């Protein structure tokens, strides 16, 4: 048999099976309600469109996201949205195999339990594991002893391990992720008379967002030689045939991530995290983590960004010590990549949680081992 | 082959002055006594006689070694 | 064939060969076990590292000694000591070859019972000896007449002997070792600010003790001289990149074993404990002692121990009477260079403690020679 | 004339006059700086708030501790806050009178001599002194044998005395404190969904750690309690009209001292650290501390820590010996008390350092007591 994959996000849902090169199926994570009349007669009353039609007719829909900084908070449409997956994507039934999900870390427990009871008393699925998102990128990554720096949509974390020992007191977690520059692109973007309100008119700014924006070396500079000349200066087309031109907030709205009082935030950047995180580890390791830094999800895809990333750490840390800023393409899968290898190992094929084992234990068996 | 039978040459060579180091303890011991027993007065000149054996063995690497180069 | 010459030490252990000029493997004598949960899956879990391979990843480890001041407090930890040394770095099966240790003098009675039992029922090696640990440098030395001066890690002792007479009676003993220096550069290495508290820190502390450390001649001069002028101050370099420099403390570390009220303690300094037993033994014998004193242990490496030895000693004892100190180099292995030696002697052969003789008189058989 | 008791601390500043019961004033020892721009007109422009105005408007200051770990970090902070301890607070000229300050053991030098020449270059007092924070608590509690046991903010040490001979190789030192049990504390509350992230809401954190915390007398029954049952539960009121219902938190943030395990470091829990304390004095005094047990400092008001502490040690040590913990009332100001007694003393009135002392003898003066 093989073992679904699935990966629920903040921002995207990527499913698939165990023993591929790429999730199976990639859809948003949002619900779509119709807000509108209805005066045609014969076409099909639905109540809430999920996945990607709603995508396609955002036009006439109020787009709502279920989950928001990794904790989940309507249930009845992550339930919908988990239906869509397991039945009209993948297209396979769910009692036959088992589910392998992630979940990020120093999250609430009763999510883990919820996930659990709507996995085993609805879905009925034989085995339920679920994983922290960090350490399954090392398994994609190749290595065991790094520092990853998963910065996915919602939240981004940090997670030190070494030689296959995870060190908890030094993890990091901050809620500074792609919503807040899609929002930013959208305040900034308002000075030049665009203005952007609705929920659709905000995909529009997230496309945008990911077509035109580079991380600037030095920020200065950048600011700088875009006032004096005029070439930084982009044109992009919406729906409805007309043109933006953007010029200094390519650079803007990234920024906020080495900048976080941007938009009023009082937390260090992400590198200050990274350093402190290196430097709360033990004296003796500190130089192998140094050495092996560690990227995953969409948001570290911004041109530029481990360029800026290696030169902020090489001027915080010591002299005598050499950053490496393993940055490897396709890393917007990373986690998934390494949940399919963790399914495929021999070994682990021993550590599900079997039905009957949450039917006696209880609730309580998922953090066992958390 | 000629690095490598030059390599054995070498550690054969460390061998040999390995066993003489130790082989020259035994003797400066054994010397400074007196009134030996029986069995001493025979290892004495064993280890002696090993001393030299030793000793013209490694000239004879040494000049081995030295004719490969 | 050949026996081994293993030398369980408080700090180190040497094991090798007899007729041998070196022990063939060294490595020190801890145990480590692992204090973090362990996150990754395959990498097969180990329960304790023993050796080398702890002191390589001492970051996640929490490093115990199974020997202190000579005496051996954890025994399971000292049999796995003892296992690792015959299989793993001997690569030896010990059924074949006898064996040779060496324990220091004035220590409780159980330790060798104990000891000679674990060399029997479990390991099955033919035949067992024991030695004082003091006795076997005067073999490396070359000479019959002396008062050698053994300091290792953990204690040091005095055992004068004269004609090959050890006089049982002279022999001194004391808790001053290399441990303690330890701890006091600790705590005097505070002062600057720098702050070293867990077992790795104090590891370490130890290699800064062995590289930069030196006795001074004189001890109210050196301080007014560092004090004065800044060309007592040295440069190192920890694993992390980061820069301590040490100034006084290079030789306030090593003092304290000619003045041991620095750690509180009352017994007179080293110098004092040669002289009181040189003049214990008999009248007609003290010039000979005078005249060949001998140093061995690791910790009588300082550059200029001997020199000030040498001067405190003149100083004490009465003048027309020539006084050398015989500190070799190499003196770090010299007691195990006595072992082999002694091993080697066609006489000594005879003297062993064939296992039947143990298994017939029982365990006091050991004590007879004692 | 009066001689000003100030005690720097590293959480609160507390100063008054000699001769009294209670300090005069008492405030916190922070300073904020403005985070936003500033519109209205006509208002004051301050660069910096000090002392508890700064504490009153946290809602817009990035707040910072001057001190940390008992060391002193950034210099020109601490002269703010004895500038507004001394004029604004306690409204008294510096020059008349002379001053006694507080340090804790184990500290820096350089700390020592700075703080003198900040007191005499730049207030101008005319002598000043500078005690052990752990011997003025024996003055308050009233005894001359004893094994003190501060515990402030920052740090922790434990000092035995008997018959008025310090002994200095037994004093010890750790670096948990009540600054590490409010960051445990967010950490854990983090589960329950309550988010607390900023330094602001730090300081909301210590409120409720303050309020609502005690020490169960043995753990694992004290869990099992309350996971069974709901009877563990209180409920707090944030300044926003919130409610948070705390369960098994209120035991789990202090038990980290006795388990220091839990922040992952490797030191042991406060009652070995007094046993091995009591362990290293000589034999014939252990009786006399063991019966003489003290505690100072606020960290150690905790609702049944008296009760744990001489449970683990009668537990610990050989019967036949006799513990008791004196812990009376109003220990939090127990330090500043001795201070106030020590300078009441006619004896002392000759020990104090002379402003012309220092300008003749030079920094030093001060450490030729230390
Ligand atoms: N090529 C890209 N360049 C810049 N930003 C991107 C890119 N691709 C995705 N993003 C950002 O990342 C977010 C998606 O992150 P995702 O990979 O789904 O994280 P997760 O898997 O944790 O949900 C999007 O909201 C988008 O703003
Ligand atoms: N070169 C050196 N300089 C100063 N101290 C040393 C040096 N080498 C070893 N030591 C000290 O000696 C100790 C090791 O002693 P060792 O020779 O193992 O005695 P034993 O064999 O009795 O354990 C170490 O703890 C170390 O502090
Ligand atoms: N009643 C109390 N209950 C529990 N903890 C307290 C209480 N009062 C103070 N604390 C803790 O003690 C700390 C203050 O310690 P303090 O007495 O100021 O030490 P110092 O005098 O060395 O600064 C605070 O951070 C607080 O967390
Ligand atoms: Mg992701
Ligand atoms: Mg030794
Ligand atoms: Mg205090």
């Amino acid at each position: 048999t093989t073992a679904l994959v699935c990966d629920n996000g903040s921002g995207l849902v990527k499913a698939g099976f165990a023993g591929d090169d790429a999730p199976r199926a990639v859809f948003p994570s949002i619900v779509g309600r119709p807000r509108h009349q209805g005066v045609m007669v014969g076409m099909g009353q639905k109540d809430s469109y999920v996945g990607d039609e709603a995508q396609s007719k955002r036009g006439i829909l109020t787009l709502k996201y279920p989950i928001e900084h990794g904790i989940i908070t309507n249930w009845d449409d992550m339930e919908k949205i988990w239906h869509h997956t397991f039945y009209n994507e993948l297209r396979v039934a769910p009692e036959e195999h088992p589910t392998l999900l992630t979940e990020a870390p120093l999250n609430p427990k009763a999510n883990r339990e919820k996930m659990t009871q709507i996995m085993f008393e609805t879905f009925n699925v034989p085995a339920m594991y679920v994983a922290i998102q960090a350490v399954l990128s090392l398994y994609a990554s190749g290595r065991t002893t790094g520092i990853v720096l998963d910065s996915g949509d919602g939240v981004t974390h940090n997670v030190p391990i070494y030689e296959g020992y995870a060190l908890p007191h030094a993890i990091m977690r901050l809620d500074l992720a792609g919503r807040d520059l899609t929002d930013y692109l959208m305040k900034i973007l308002t000075e030049r008379g665009y203005s952007f309100v609705t929920t659709a008119e905000r995909e529009i700014v997230r496309d945008i967002k990911e077509k035109l924006c580079y991380v600037a070396l030095d920020f200065e500079n950048e600011m700088a030689t875009a006032a004096s000349s005029s070439s930084l200066e982009k044109s992009y087309e919406l729906p409805d045939g007309q043109v933006i031109t953007i010029g200094n907030e390519r650079f803007r709205c990234p920024e906020t991530l080495f900048q976080p009082s941007f938009i009023g935030m009082e937390s260090a950047g992400i590198h200050e995290t990274t350093y402190n995180s290196i430097m709360k580890c033990d004296i003796d390791i500190r130089k192998d983590l140094y050495a092996n830094n560690v990227m995953s999800g969409g948001t570290t895809m911004y041109p530029g960004i481990a360029d800026r990333m290696q030169k902020e750490i090489t001027a915080l840390a010591p002299s005598t010590m050499k950053i490496k800023i393993i940055a490897p393409p396709e890393r917007k899968y990373s986690v998934w990549i390494g949940g399919s290898i963790l399914a495929s190992l021999s070994t682990f094929q021993q550590m599900w949680i079997t039905k009957q084992e949450y039917d006696e234990a209880g609730p309580s068996i998922v953090h066992r081992k958390c | 082959d000629l690095k490598g039978q030059l390599a054995k040459l070498e550690l054969h060579l460390n061998k040999t002055n390995g066993q003489i180091t130790a082989t020259e303890r035994t003797i400066n011991y054994l010397n400074k006594l007196k009134n030996p027993d029986p069995k001493t007065k025979t290892q004495l000149i064993e280890l002696t006689e090993k001393l030299i054996k030793l000793k013209q063995e490694f000239e004879t690497t040494i000049n081995s070694q030295h004719e490969i180069s």
